[PDB]
């Protein structure tokens, strides 16, 4: 039979159910690397902006 | 030229902004202060050049 295992309502049946991959980015995920470059995308495009978004660095 | 840019046009605009077609020549007395060169024609861009 299965192994109960301690539980509010006392001894029950524990299980696991199987992996979905539709949880949204948690805190953790988030990182100064992350956004720091990624901003460089929001300005316009153009001849005044094609090397300076190039050469971007962090 | 720009690698990146579009393929059409290439702007290429010059670095400064004047066009000079007619001069002006101011003549006068300096003092000792004056750096520039005695009798010497020289040319005048602001007035914060001046003074020194």
């Amino acid at each position: 039979m299965n192994v109960l295992v301690p539980g509010i309502d006392g001894m029950v049946s524990a299980g696991k159910f199987e992996y979905s991959g539709c949880c949204p980015p948690d805190f953790a995920d988030m990182d100064e690397c992350t956004l720091a470059t990624s901003y460089v995308g929001l300005l316009p495009s153009g001849p005044l902006w094609d090397r300076a978004k190039y050469e971007a660095i962090t | 030229a720009l690698s990146d840019g579009f393929v059409r046009l290439c702007i290429d605009p010059s670095l400064n902004f004047f066009g000079e077609g007619c001069k002006i020549l101011v003549e006068g007395q300096i003092t000792d202060d004056a750096t520039a060169a005695e009798n010497v024609v020289t040319c005048v861009n602001s007035e914060l050049d001046l003074v020194e």
